[PDB]
């Protein structure tokens, strides 16, 4: 499952300490 | 000609608007910025248009019409919502260039040598007005752009207004492509001119025009080659590198390789931008105040079968999360580009 | 002057060694290959001194001059082992080259404009002495490199041999160092003028001399930057792509700061190579042929807990492991290249 | 223990199928 560790992401959006 | 053929299909947000009523041309070409790339018009649709169903499956940005999403919100000006939006504290961010950047403030303990250009400063709505009722007699540089997340101190009237958005349209969208929860509105208030650098969010969006026209320019997830990005760690992780007002092809080669997807959205508008797209906002010159509200939503889950060849958004994610994971291995995000250097280096290039 | 100190320090394997019973300089100059970089000598080092000891532990060359590891072994000849090595099959490389580069066979697949400069023929003991004799008299231009893991066919006497072997001492410096199982012991027979080139190997190794000399040229893990080894999954993973005869500075720029440490071992010799250390082995030239066993043992496992900074061994690991992951899952090898060179370019270099 | 995971190492010298 390292390639699911690969293409798993975020929620980062340009709004300060969300 | 392939070449004349191309620059007719070049034809940027295309032919201005006339609004209702014969009450003139919307906006004109003088309110726009001058950039060196092509582009191509967004796809401006019916929201029943079978089309943009299809748009928004495929990820690709479209222009709905008549979504109805923000209907309750066009009546929005400074006036009433300075006296409807609650006692909240606004994040307004403040420049004396019209490049509103963003800047992640929990990485700058790693960037210490790195000055933003843009201050953030905690206030009261009035105050925003009168701040920005202040530069506006004075005759001044100063530019502000309000950028907030509505929250529980938002009135009566706000919430009366939330509750009249077309819930059901962008509930049933939600649910037909399997994203995440709604994490956030950002209410956006700009003054004419202002400008948000290139930058892709890790979130699907669906944005709402209200007030006053924006320019939004586009790039699919497969042109990071032309776009080049801070590092993962970096304030500015998911911008461009790249001055569009004076491009380094020097330094950014591949940005002469650059093409657009753009469109001016005005009152009623909604842009869905795909998760991952670049986008560059712009409140046109000359153009007054703009107010927009997104929509926010995590994006669907990764599939269980993964299929190849790998799309450019998921090469994106790989490329973001090797970043990462080398900043912690490393016990320091400032030794990944000397690692990752070495690696490639008379190997790979 | 430093400059004047730095080319006294830069004395190779330095003055010949004698010996016993006035039997004349063990071996001349004139029998080492040129090359481009300069090179330190590797301490020679009783087994019972306390310096022999703190190199080892310290994973540093030291050659250790009285183990008496393969004592027994010091008999053997072509003559001796075709007699007692037994039936089975013994892997024999052959070249028109002076080079035995390394090539994974299982690897060759994702490599199909890759053409190996040697051949591996599996032959018995009998039938390479016959190839070694053949040549000899014809006056040819083919080498044979026969380089074959010791197994269940050898004889009683190379049986009884391997048993007279220090396993004593050998147990103890697995037992002190943490390090795992005994994976293999490798018989080396090369023809004069035969080279292995640079190359690192995931196990230590003591390097067991047994007949005639061999020229030992090593790099420590740290001049990863200047040895530029193949991608990870080429045939050649982990051997320098840079032609130590020709260096193509073009190419591999940082080959100009390579500086080696190097010794010659002779029969009764034991060089510790430790892991990940880069060696270039060859056997000298007109010294006739050259016999060598060694011991690989698996590495000491990833300790409990991580102390920064990384040690450059720790660095290559995570750069392998980055070209590992990447390759699967991208689902395509040859894939990795431009994924890293997107991520570096105009972002990190 | 992603730190763990890339510091992990494999057995690789030169000697064929092995
Ligand atoms: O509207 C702007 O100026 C910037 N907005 C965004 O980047 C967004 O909604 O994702
Ligand atoms: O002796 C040689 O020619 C090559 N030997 C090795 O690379 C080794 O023992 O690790
Ligand atoms: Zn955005
Ligand atoms: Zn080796």
């Amino acid at each position: 499952e390292v390639v699911k560790l690969l293409l798993e992401h975020g929620a980062d959006v340009d709004a300060q300490d969300k | 000609m392939a070449a004349t053929a191309a620059e007719a299909v070049a034809s940027g947000s295309g032919e201005p608007r006339e609004e209702a009523g014969a009450l003139g041309p919307a906006w004109d070409e003088s309110q726009l910025r001058s950039y060196s790339f092509p582009t191509r018009p967004i796809p401006r649709l019916s929201q029943s248009d079978p089309r943009a169903e299809e748009l928004i499956e495929n990820e690709e940005p479209v222009v709905l019409t008549d979504t109805n999403l923000v209907y309750p919100a066009l009546k929005w000006d400074l006036e009433y919502l300075q006296e409807n939006i609650g006692n909240g504290d606004f994040s307004v961010y403040s420049a004396s260039t019209h490049k509103f950047l963003y800047y992640d403030e929990k990485k700058m303990a790693n960037f210490q040598n790195f000055k933003p250009r843009s201050n953030r400063e905690e206030m009261k709505f009035h105050e925003f007005v009168e701040k920005l009722q202040d530069i506006q007699q004075r005759g001044g540089e100063e530019r502000l752009y309000l950028q907030q997340t509505l929250n529980d101190t938002v009135g009566r009237k706000i919430v009366m207004d939330f509750l009249g958005f077309n819930w059901n349209w962008i509930n049933k969208q939600q649910g037909k492509r399997g994203w995440g929860q709604l994490t956030s509105n950002l209410l956006l208030i700009g003054m004419e001119g202002n400008v948000t650098p290139a930058h892709y969010d890790e979130q699907q969006n669906f944005f709402a025009q209200i007030k006053g026209y924006k320019r939004c320019i586009l790039f699919p997830p497969d042109q990071f080659e032309c776009l080049y990005p801070y590092p993962v760690h970096h304030p500015c992780d998911r911008h461009s590198q790249v001055d569009f007002d004076n491009p380094d092809y020097e330094r950014f080669p591949n940005f002469q390789n650059v093409v657009g997807y753009e469109t001016v959205v005005g009152p009623g508008d909604v842009l869905y931008i795909p998760m991952y797209w670049w986008h560059h906002i712009e409140s046109l010159l000359n153009g007054g105040i703009t107010i927009t509200v997104n929509f926010w939503y995590k994006g669907a889950p990764t599939p269980k079968r993964i299929e190849y060849p790998l799309k450019a958004h998921q090469k994106v994610a790989i490329m973001r999360n090797i970043e990462k994971m080398l900043g912690e291995a490393l016990g320091n995000p400032q030794e990944v580009g000397p690692l990752l250097n070495t690696m490639i280096k008379g190997r790979y290039n």
